[PDB]
RNA sequence: AGUAACGCAAACAUUGGUGAGAAUCCAAUGCCCCGAAAACCUAAGGGUUCCUCCGCAAGGUUCGUCCACGGAGGGUGAGUCAGGGCCUAAGAUCAGGCCGAAAGGCGUAGUCGAUGGACAACAGGUGAAUAUUCCUGUACUACCCCUUGUUGGUCCCGAGGGACGGAGGAGGCUAGGUUAGCCGAAAGAUGGUUAUCGGUUCAAGGACGCAAGGUGACCCUGUUUUUCAGGGUAAGAAGGGGUAGAGAAAAUGCCUCGAGCCAAUGUUCGAGUACCAGGCGCUACGGCGCUGAAGUAACCGAUGCCAUACUCCCAGGAAAAGCUCGAACGACCUUCAACAAAAGGGUACCUGUACCCGAAACCGACACAGGUAGGUAGGUAGAGAAUACCUAGGGGCGCGAGACAACUCUCUCUAAGGAACUCGGCAAAAUAGCCCCGUAACUUCGGGAGAAGGGGUGCCCCCUCACAAAGGGGGUCGAAGUGACCAGGCCCGGGCGACUGUUUACCAAAAACACAGGUCUCCGCAAAGUCGUAAGACCAUGUAUGGGGGCUGACGCCUGCC
RNA sequence: GUGAAACUAAGUGGAGGUCCGAACCGACUGAUGUUGAAGAAUCAGCGGAUGAGUUGUGGUUAGGGGUGAAAUGCCACUCG
RNA sequence: AUCCCGUGUGAAUCAGCAAGGACCACCUUGCAAGGCUAAAUACUCCUGGGUGACCGAUAGCGAAGUAGUACCGUGAGGGA
RNA sequence: GAGUUGAAAAUAAGCAGAGAUCCGGAGAUUCCCGAAUAGGUCAACCUUUCGAACUUCUGCUGAAUCCAUGGGCAGGCAAGAGACAACCUGGCGAACUGAAACAUCUUAGUAGCCAGAGGAAAAGAAAGCAAAAGCGAUUCCCGUAGUAGCGGCGAGCGAA
């Protein structure tokens, strides 16, 4: 059997977009975009989540905790696809 | 020299080895400090650290 | 050849002194790490010739050691008597003729002998007489017996079926070998002892009071208040092995 | 009582700007300070103090437009860095087991436990707050897929290895520094002058390979054995390889082949359509935009590497896993399953990451003249990490301004004398560096000793030159030449303690304690002694040349009587 | 220098509980400071500074006790 | 004396054994060396009703707001 | 039976006269730590063969040892662990104090510490009191009674 390090409710592994202008720039300058998850998540549940939900291949996922408790995450998609593209879909 | 003054720059994970919860709750004396403090009423029963990160605020 | 895989690694840490932590015994602490030297009292291996390549210093004894090779393919390391020639050839056994260096059982063997490594009883390891320059001496034997003169001036009749490395054993010169350097104690993990008349009379019974105190009591005691003069310290029926103390 | 104080005596001053209001906030120019830091980074700790904007109720020993303060928002990106997913030390917890009113004590396997062992990333740029983490270049780890072979493979077991001390100085070099060459600019209102001012940079890694360095065994010949010239040995190196015994590996014994080996450093690629002085065009005048020269050699020389390299000494210098090799026995799975590689692609586990960290943020209740492990160690003069002044970088110490009373404190000098002061030369003053001469009493013959005491010392010439230091002779100035800082005062007696050390953190550093040495006494191992009702533990994985305990205190003469 | 010893020039070597002196550790004298800048310090000198050294990290002994190169010292500015 | 234990010795079954305050005789009373049982009974971290010659912010619970809180201590703990 | 989405206003959207909000009974979920329990842990975390670990029960196989025991494997809504102010029981168990000192004694078998357990616990059904007369398990209250006593015949202690 192939288990997770935890089983942590797959479809609230991710919680809300930021919305600050160097997220903008991280979307221009890196074809990254960043979002809030909690602090039980993964860098393979993480990646498997955006895959599946956007349609997306994603690169790399730079994850960090925030002192005020919560964790963020800087998620880079491949080159062959635009994040400003896939960003104005959602809202940002 | 130094001065006479006792608490200096000790890691917590050394504080937390001896006044934190673990040789607190492995006797029966400090289980019953634990009874007093629940009983009093404490917010924090230990002062202690935390192997993985730092403070939630 | 250092590091024999013979060194035996793991000890408990250096000249300790902790039974709960508390001192019990006293001036103890300091030096090198002094990594022991598993060697072979009770030689298992009869019969069977052995050269003897290397005097090696044991740090844990006040003489050397040495390491033996075999004709099979084994390293041992044993206490070498005064005369050691390097290269020499040494066989533990029942009927192995007498040399400097090899061992037998007490009963096949003359007495008047010189002979280091005894036993007191079957099946121990090394027991009697094996510091630098310990040397027991045998008065006749008996049934089941042997009147053994060891190095305290001191005889006593033991079980005849005890193994014996025959042979002085080396290092004498360590009666000469002197400590002048006067820090050299510490080197030893042996720190400084201090004396009963100036403690104080919470500590030692002889803590006194102006000036160099007399001993006050009607005896020297002890710190824990036994006469440390002539008081015998032995059970009064543990075994009547020995003849007489002799001393 | 509107009194002391405003927290070192590094020091600020002016012109502008912002505003209602400016000694204090900002900008510029000078001035001044640290510079083995008062610089930069990280361990701990702190926990949001970091950044933009807003505010000046409280805090800032003054003010304030500012803030480590109040409010809102943001910020900490790792396969490679540090820990965990690996391993063990001290130590802890200890299944069973022994013991014990209870709680629990002892103790084995086992498991935790880094301050250690194992394991893979460097350079440039970005940037209000992040950089070995984000972008680009080149890499390296650990598995899968793609091709050749194998029928066994993994784990447990057997072994090698991991694997270790201190001191010492000599080599070979790098890091840095200086000089020269090269490139660009320069008239800096002064008598002359370009002799001036800035660059001269590049890592990890991939390949090739090492000498005039160390190591390579014995004897003769030449030289100071030595660097080298020359001959012989069949083992005499790094290393491999056969066997023999119950002998797979290993270990031991025997035989044989190998003159080389080891590692920093090095050339090339990485690496230039990078970086860089300069000029070229606008200023929100805070910087962006285009183009771009030379990018070498030599002398010093590391406290860094070789290097756990050699030599010497006793006081004799952790453990386990990773790694490598391997038979039997034991558990599981088996053919497109497992194993070993060769190129090529794919994949990349959690936590820490801000900021302060020789401190205003840590610890001293303070924005406290104090403390805090570790790393980098520029120039000149100097032996030097002291000292004096400075580059980089960072500050001007968070009350100032007048005045120039007594008196306190930190310093400087003082006619004539020189301890007359005093409890007492307490404190100050004086000596001070390198070379040469010379040096006594006494002694344990080791020393005293740098005894004491005396002379030279700066700078320009010449020659001898180990042809680097250095010497002699000569001239030149000053009152004064280690001209500043820095940098032994000494001798003659005596008492005690032999001595180096330790001692009352915060009134006593001693003649006190310890010490090497001596002597008495106990102890035969199921030892004595010590802690514990006990089990047991230290003693001790040691064995009377050893382990306790009493007294005395090196060394020399002795230690009387009861 | 004798048939070997005993012993001595001369180099080589780098031992020391050696000496001078930085970091570092400690606190001998003096002044200051005593509602101190500081509940023990500043300034000027001072002792050790390859050792019986100093220090970081993780530990150990806990009060009818521990530890003590022994002062009734220290055991969280508290210790008969 | 009755009752229960430590070491050691160590009985009798109803014609008996134990107690009736050393002990013996007679009488009286009961049947140890095997267990289990509600009620009356003591108290409040509390809960639901009713009261109070109880308090009224220095009182009443430490606490009428963040109350065992801010703060102090390494911690036990102290504590507005 | 008429408005609601806590304190707690405002804003955005709802939910509701085929009955919301709310109240009551029975159920469901209950991340992580904590007996904490898969293993480690520096509590609220890490690693995971995703596991009620250990003791007890049941079942199979069944060492040295023939039967056993130990072990291993498995099942199990699976019994215990942990918490609890005071009272209660059991064990260790003081000292200041009073005696005008103090040791016998008292304070006191109190406080404290550990263990256990319930709404009560302990005890409890006569090998008992009593006295020639009689009662009929235990517990508690009033009384006898501050009596009989006990006691450096002191301080005090004090039944039946």
């Amino acid at each position: 059997l192939k288990y997770p390090r935890r089983i942590l409710d797959v479809y609230q592994i991710l919680q809300s977009p930021i919305i600050t202008e160097a997220a903008i720039k991280n979307i221009a300058d890196e074809n990254s975009l960043l979002f809030t998850v909690d602090v039980r998540a993964d860098k393979k549940m993480i990646r498997e989540a955006i895959s599946n939900f956007f349609g997306v291949k994603v690169r790399k996922v730079n994850t960090l905790i925030r002192p005020d408790g919560t964790k963020k995450a800087y998620i880079m998609l491949n080159k062959e696809y635009n994040a400003s593209e896939l960003a104005k879909k959602i809202g940002i | 020299a130094a001065l006479c003054l006792t608490k200096r720059s000790r890691s917590r994970k050394s504080l937390a080895r001896t006044h934190g919860f673990r040789l607190r709750m492995s006797t029966t004396s400090g289980r019953a400090l634990l009874k007093r403090r629940r009983a009093k009423g404490r917010k924090i029963l230990c002062t202690k650290t935390n192997p993985s990160s730092g403070k939630r605020a | 050849n250092p590091r024999n895989n013979l060194i035996s690694g793991q000890r408990r840490c250096g000249k300790g002194r902790n039974a709960r932590g508390i001192i019990t015994a006293r001036h103890r602490g300091g030096g090198h790490k002094r990594l022991y030297r598993k060697i072979d009292f009770r030689r298992n291996e009869k019969d069977i010739y052995g050269k003897i390549v290397t005097i090696e210093y044991d740090p844990n004894r006040n003489a050397y050691i040495c390491l033996i090779h075999y004709g099979d393919g084994e390293k041992r390391y044993i206490l070498h008597p005064r005369g050691a020639i390097i290269g020499d050839t040494i066989v533990s056994g029942t009927e192995v003729p007498i040399k400097m260096g090899n061992a037998l059982p007490l009963t096949d063997m003359p007495l008047g002998t010189a002979i280091h490594n005894i036993e007191i009883t079957l099946g121990r390891g090394g027991q009697l007489a094996r510091a630098a320059g310990a040397v027991a001496k045998l008065i006749a034997k008996e049934g089941k017996s042997a009147t053994l003169k060891l190095p305290s001036g001191e005889v006593r009749l033991i079980s005849k079926n005890c193994s014996a490395t025959v042979g002085q054993v080396g290092n004498v010169g360590v009666n000469q070998k002197r400590l002048g350097r006067a820090g050299s104690k510490r080197w030893l993990g042996k720190r400084p002892v201090v004396r009963g008349v100036v403690m104080n009379p919470v500590d030692h019974p002889h803590g006194g009071g102006e000036g160099r105190a007399p001993i006050g009591r009607k005896s020297p005691t002890t710190p824990w208040g036994y006469p440390a003069l002539g008081r015998r310290s032995r059970k009064r029926n543990k075994y009547s092995d020995n003849f007489i103390i002799r001393r």
